[PDB]
């Protein structure tokens, strides 16, 4: 698409299924999901920041955009993944 | 220990012209969110793979896993 996340998708696949590979045609589809979600989360976080007269996209603005754009428990566990992630330095 | 690099996600946020500056925890939060969603897809896709005895995820297992998981379907429809 625009940016390649193939190696990072390779990373997580070995964590989830170490003995199951992914095709190159499917990796392109995986790379498109990440590129689409990245620009949606970062795009809404910038709208949230620009709105409140903010000059900083922080983790709370990313957390809000994740809550508004991911449906159901997708956002529930993603926010848990995010808050746990920044909880290390 | 993230598989998605906080570094590049920070650079992708700076060159993206989203705001003036980017908080330190923002690429960390986004990298974990990006890593969680792919792990969610790759698991259901990897399941459908070996549920067909396939030792390799092909575009079909990606299409099936997201489509009939209506949370992922409403997200990546």
């Amino acid at each position: 698409r625009k940016e390649s996340y193939a190696i990072y998708v390779y990373k997580v696949l070995k964590q989830v299924h170490p003995d199951t590979g992914i095709s190159s045609k499917a990796m392109s589809i995986m790379n498109s999901f990440v590129n689409d979600v990245f620009e949606r989360i970062a795009g809404e976080a910038s709208r949230l920041a620009h709105y409140n007269k903010r000059s900083t996209i922080t983790s709370r603005e990313i957390q809000t955009a994740v809550r508004l754009l991911l449906p159901g428990e997708l956002a529930k566990h993603a926010v848990s993944e995010g808050t746990k992630a920044v909880t290390k330095y | 220990g993230l598989q998605f690099p906080v570094g590049r996600v920070h650079r992708l946020l700076r060159k993206g012209n989203y705001a003036e500056r980017v908080g330190a925890g923002a690429p960390v939060y986004l990298a974990a969110v990006l890593e969680y969603l792919t792990a969610e897809i790759l698991e259901l896709a990897g399941n459908a793979a070996r549920d067909n005895k396939k030792t390799r995820i092909i575009p079909r297992h990606l299409q099936l896993a997201v489509r009939n998981d209506e949370e992922l379907n409403k997200l990546l429809g």
